[PDB]
């Protein structure tokens, strides 16, 4: 990455938008898009499909199990 | 280097210029001010030599502004 | 214009104090009669008013200083919560309306 | 609706939730059009509804090169007076030639707006301010950035030689104490060559700056 | 591909995620901030680097509204994620036709300008004046002669700063108009309308007890 | 042709304004007319309903 | 689109090229 | 957990040299539930001109 | 230009007879007119309300008179005051004492 | 009064010796009197060879030095210059004659494109940066008054003060 | 525009894509056509139900020359929708009311006002 000074950044606006993006044609990561389950559980910010943080089977288990539940 | 390089020459190179500015404008502003300590207030003035050579030069700039005029 | 009562908070760009202003229920131009032209501009202000008075230069008497101007600046309510609850109770009684202790 | 007269204004429609078609969907909150629906089901009551705007731009936001600020191309359903048919067309923004003096790099510039920018640039005092106060996205122009880039450099230059004469003036106050009383012919030029300053240039200015004076008299 | 992956926009608060992004700025169209620095942070840890005071600071709800930008409805809470149509519209609707009258602009002088072809003054130093849109942008402004009317202007001047609101109501059609422009002289000048001088006639008594 | 028949009308009034053929009178053709009295000009006056409002 | 096809039969998914790729 | 609020430190970066008898000459005992302990010179393995060329 | 024909070049006639009446004797008068009634209010009327406003004579006239607008034809409001009484709708045509239809 | 006259064998042979060898003492190349065939040429190739026989600013330079007392003056001033912001300014790749071609007619000022030539005093008047960056100026200057005075250490005490009392 | 001209030209069928629309909708048309999951219309929106020390407890923070009377009932576009007690509480008028009701169950004596209607 380059440091730039501050109030010249806007000409890079869109080169900003591009790096976040996910890295290829939509199209093909476009699955995460249409089923339930991860409409959840991934980010689409700007189109960065990117699986959000999760707990493991049994850090779920042992996370209800000391709540009492 | 090559290409990071022939940036902070011409940076230096402003930064030279600029000093270089500061002096010339500060030509420029002591020249009214002192036509103002002169003609304003008196008894004070340069030599007669710096007379002669500021009235002569007084004349060239009219002689080129009248020429410039038309 | 319009349809639906709307309460808003306005201050008065002179002295600074804010007074509430309410706006409440005008009937629409007439349907039998039918004015295209009038209903949609009416329907396209009134979707205006109904946010913040966007389009629109406010004109009220001030109650403070008593008189009728457009200097008013309209706040949502949370810029009003902001003004409100950092303000000292005595100038409370002078910024704002009798009571709102 | 109303029938009477004089309908001074009322908190709550006074009659009752008030009578006539058009009323239904405007207390609904949709256009007095939606009257004229044959197809009135969910998909169509959402449609017109306009929580959802569809209406688009010329060409994809990075390759947008006029200011178009908030404008799409829109599209109006119409309907001939034969009535049978119903046609749709698209709807463009008037886009005026913008021409404004640039107060901060001096010169006039031309960078094509809408009406709406203009009225805006108008509104944001100068057009300078009007590039400054957008950012990035906010104007989608190509255009925009260059001469936003322009305005910025010459900006700091502004800055650059304001500084530039604030030094001259500390100069000339410090060099002053020192020659102002008059002195001597030799006495000055000691000074001159103490503060790096040319004699024969500080009098040609010096009768440059006499011309100035009595030229305007 | 893109080495460095750019940060979660606003993200600056320790126990609370960012704002949903195009909220700050960016792209719209999700009404959630996410951010991964702040999920994979144990539950433990967030809490560790925070106070009650600081939490209850960052929990904060301002509901309807947004802080980032200012004045408008927050994104997350409209139906869908994009920025609020009405408050940004655009000038004309579809089937609106278009008449707008010419309007003018206050304007504030920077020089003593007179007009020799009518024989009056354009106008006075530091006087706002209200003047043609055309005549200020095409001739007023690129010469030093005047700028524009904003209380930053006024501000910078040395000038009392006063607001006129220029095109916060901009008209669509001549009559709006013409009552705009009368509620402006109605604020722009009121010594027209102080009681003395809608009496000028009688500073004095009747107009039938003078002379000749 | 809406612009300049304005002109022609503001024009024109200004003129009868110098030459008194213009009379103020005329939206008010329904009212009773006031006292004609030496102290009572307040009554012709044509007065801003924003300033009654105000008072 | 002078007159639509029935697309509400059909559950969504891709059918293959006919003249299929090798 | 939420009880301990054990001794935090913060590190303050002054762009010149001398900040740290600045900071002992404000002479500041507490700002008002924190009580501070103590000022030092946090010493820093000096960097080479590498990092900011 | 014709002048064989009577409504066409007498009217236009009348227009530029109209509108050279006005940059001539008129709009210099106009505009002299706004300048002296202005000057009559602020060394007759304004003293007394500087005074009054709580304010000195000259700040008090940056805020009576907060801009400067001169009325020009193609600027202008109104010619006059609306009308007071706005006359009373009957029903449909001639009807009465109601009629059924609008 | 307008006078281009075209050379020839002779008459540019005459002419060179003349004006070029006999005024300016300047030498001529056997190209350069081939490319020598106009009037414009002529009088460009000796303002050229006159341009470039001026001193540079490199020389200037060294002839004048900056005196320590001047510089230990500029260097007392509160405020010293940015200084980079040449970079920042777009540069196009394109070919030199149409970037002529454009500033030829007006059509180099359009599109965003405009054209920096650097300036060393500028209009003050109606120039909203130069006025508020100063007014700026100001209130960095009454701020410094109010370090010397003494008020800056006491205001800033009692911050301190209040902040150790709640 | 092909959407203009009625074309179906949806992935599944055809290959093609409409080209002026998003890439990704949260939520699609359907679900954003159900305002009754949306507005609150007999519904409740704070789902935490407090005790009566811990009411009393929220009540504590909120900061004294307070109304209710000035937290206007938000317009239809708005979710409806509650953080449950955090910073500001009070200025969130489902919030601010849904606790006025479980204050009224509990007994719990109501610092704040109540809501005013105005009338002309
Ligand atoms: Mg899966
Ligand atoms: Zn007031």
């Amino acid at each position: 990455n380059i440091p730039v000074p501050p109030e010249y950044k806007d000409a890079y606006w869109w080169r900003e938008l591009q790096a976040r993006r996910v890295q290829c044609p939509v199209e093909w990561v476009s699955h995460r898009m249409y089923n339930k389950g991860d409409r959840q559980r991934y980010d689409f910010q700007d189109l960065a499909f990117r699986k959000k943080f999760e707990f493991s089977y049994e850090e779920v288990v042992k996370n209800a199990k000391d709540m009492r539940s | 280097y090559e290409f990071h390089e022939p940036l902070r020459r011409k940076n230096a190179e402003d930064m030279r210029q600029f000093q270089t500015d500061v002096i010339d404008m500060a030509c420029a502003m002591l020249g009214e001010r002192l036509l103002d300590t002169v003609n304003a207030s008196d008894t004070s003035s340069f030599p007669a030599e710096w007379q002669e050579a500021i009235a002569m030069h007084v004349e060239e700039i009219e002689a080129e502004m009248e020429e410039v005029a038309a | 214009s319009s349809r639906f009562f709307q309460k808003y908070f306005i201050r008065c760009g002179n002295c600074q104090t804010i007074q509430r202003y309410a706006k409440g229920y005008k009937p629409i131009p007439n349907p039998i009669l039918f004015d295209s032209d009038a209903h949609c501009r009416s329907y396209h202000r009134e979707r205006r008013d109904c946010t913040g008075l966007t389009g629109t230069l406010v004109t009220c008497r001030c109650d403070k200083c008593a008189r009728v101007h457009s200097h008013w600046t309209v706040m949502d309510f949370q810029e009003f919560l902001d003004a409100k609850l950092v303000m000292t109770p005595e100038e409370r009684t002078a910024l704002l309306w009798p009571g709102a202790g | 609706f109303s029938t009477f007269a004089l309908n001074p204004e009322t908190s709550v429609a006074p009659h009752g939730p008030p009578r006539g078609l058009v009323n239904r969907y405007v207390s609904m909150g949709l256009p007095p059009w939606a009257a004229w629906c044959n197809k009135v089901n969910r998909y169509s009551l959402y449609r017109m509804s306009g929580v959802t705007q569809r209406s688009f731009l010329p060409k994809p936001p990075q390759e947008m090169d006029v200011i178009w600020l908030n404008e799409r191309v829109r599209e109006r359903v119409r309907t001939s007076r034969q009535v049978q048919n119903v046609y749709r067309q698209l709807k463009y923004p008037y886009v005026k030639t913008g021409i404004h003096y640039s107060d901060v790099l001096d010169h006039w510039v031309q960078v094509p707006m809408v009406e709406a920018a203009m009225f805006e640039v108008e509104k944001d005092g100068g057009f300078d301010n009007f590039i400054l106060k957008r950012s990035g996205p906010e104007l989608r122009s190509t255009y925009g950035e260059r001469i936003r880039r322009h305005i910025l450099v010459r900006q700091k230059e502004i800055q650059k030689n304001f500084v530039l004469q604030k030094q001259a003036q500390m100069l000339v106050e410090s060099m002053e104490k020192e020659i102002l009383p008059m002195e001597d012919g030799k006495k000055v030029e000691e000074v001159l060559e103490k503060y790096g300053i040319d004699k024969e240039q500080l009098l040609r200015d010096i009768a440059r700056a006499a011309v100035a004076k009595k030229q305007q008299l | 591909v893109a080495p460095w992956v750019p940060p979660p926009r606003h993200d600056i608060k320790v126990t609370m995620p960012p704002p949903p992004g195009g909220e700050v700025g960016g792209r719209f169209g999700v009404s959630q901030g996410y951010s991964d620095r702040l999920a994979r942070t144990p539950y433990w840890k967030r809490m560790a680097l925070s106070t009650y005071k600081l939490r209850m600071m960052e929990n904060a709800t301002r509901y309807p509204m947004s802080e980032h930008r200012p004045g408008e409805y927050d994104i997350r809470y409209l139906p869908t994620p994009y920025p609020c149509t009405i408050r940004n519209r655009p000038l004309l609707e579809v089937g609106e036709p278009r008449q707008i009258p010419s309007i003018r602009i206050p304007v504030i002088f920077l020089v003593n300008l007179f007009d020799e072809a009518k024989g009056c003054w354009f106008g006075r130093r530091y006087e706002t004046v209200y003047v043609e849109r055309q005549f200020m942008r095409e001739e007023l402004m690129p010469q030093r002669y005047a700028i524009y009317a904003t209380p930053e202007a006024y501000k910078l001047l040395g000038l009392p700063v006063v607001n006129h609101h220029t095109h916060e109501e901009i008209p669509k059609t001549p009559r709006e108009y013409e009552k705009l422009l009368e509620r402006q002289r109605y604020d722009e000048e009121r010594w027209k309308y102080t009681i003395e001088y809608l009496f000028r006639k009688y500073e004095d008594g009747p107009p039938e007890l003078l002379d000749r | 042709s809406e612009r300049e028949a304005a002109q022609y009308k503001f024009i024109r009034r200004w003129e009868l304004q110098m030459r008194d053929e213009w009379d103020q009178l005329e939206p008010f053709k329904g009212l009773p007319k006031p006292k004609r009295q030496f102290g009572n000009e307040a009554a012709e006056v044509i007065w801003p309903y924003a300033l009654l409002l105000e008072r | 689109i002078h007159k639509g096809w029935r697309t509400w039969e059909y559950q969504h998914t891709r059918p293959d090229p006919r003249p299929f790729p090798d | 957990p939420d009880e301990i609020e054990g001794p935090w430190e913060a590190y303050i970066t002054y762009d010149r040299e001398d900040g740290l008898s600045y900071a002992q000459s404000l002479g500041i005992t507490t700002i008002g539930v924190a009580t501070v302990l103590g000022l030092t010179e946090h010493v820093r393995e000096p960097q080479p001109y590498a990092v900011v060329d | 230009e014709a002048h064989k024909e009577s409504e066409l070049h007498q009217n236009r006639l009348r227009w530029v007879e109209t509108m050279k009446w006005w940059e001539e004797i008129g709009e210099p008068h106009h505009q002299q007119h706004a300048a002296s009634e202005w000057e009559w209010f602020r060394q007759r009327v304004l003293p007394a309300k500087a005074a009054a406003m709580g304010l000195s004579e000259e700040d008090a006239a940056r805020e009576l008179r907060r801009a400067v607008m001169h009325e020009t034809p193609r600027w202008y409001s109104r010619i006059q005051p609306p009308n007071a009484r706005s006359e009373i709708k009957e029903p449909r045509d001639q009807r009465w004492p109601s009629s059924p239809k609008w | 009064i307008e006078n281009f006259v075209l050379e020839e064998e002779t008459i540019r042979e005459r002419v060179i010796y003349q004006v070029v060898e006999g005024v300016f003492r300047l030498s001529p190349t056997s190209a350069d009197r081939r490319e020598l065939r106009s009037v414009a040429n002529i009088i460009d190739y000796v303002l050229t060879h006159v341009r470039a026989a001026r001193p540079t600013d490199r020389e200037r330079r060294q002839e004048r030095p900056i005196t320590s007392a001047a510089l230990a003056v500029m260097q007392k001033c509160p405020i010293q210059p940015q200084l980079g912001f040449v970079h920042a300014l777009p540069h196009d790749t394109r070919d030199a004659l149409l970037q002529e071609w454009e500033r030829m007619h007006h059509l180099d000022w359009q599109f965003g494109k405009a054209v920096y030539t650097p300036r060393s005093k500028e209009n003050v008047r109606g120039n909203l940066t130069w006025l508020r960056e100063d007014r700026h100026y100001d209130q960095r200057m009454k701020f410094m008054q109010e370090v010397e005075s003494g008020e800056a250490r006491a205001k800033h005490m009692k911050l301190i003060a209040e902040a150790a009392g709640n | 525009t092909p959407m203009m001209l009625n074309i179906q030209n949806m992935m599944w069928w055809n290959g093609k894509r409409n080209l002026y629309r998003a890439t990704y909708r949260e939520k699609t048309w359907y679900e954003i056509s159900r305002t009754g999951a949306f507005t609150k219309g007999r519904r409740p929106v704070m789902r935490q139900k407090y005790s009566r020390e811990a009411l009393q407890a929220a009540l504590a923070m909120v900061p004294p020359g307070f109304e209710v009377a000035d937290v206007p009932r938000p317009p239809q576009r708005i979710l409806a929708q509650s953080e449950g007690i955090v910073g500001r509480w009070y200025s969130n008028y489902w919030t601010l009311h849904s606790m006025r009701y479980q204050c009224l169950l509990a007994g719990v004596e109501w610092p704040l006002g109540e809501r005013q209607r105005p009338r002309t």
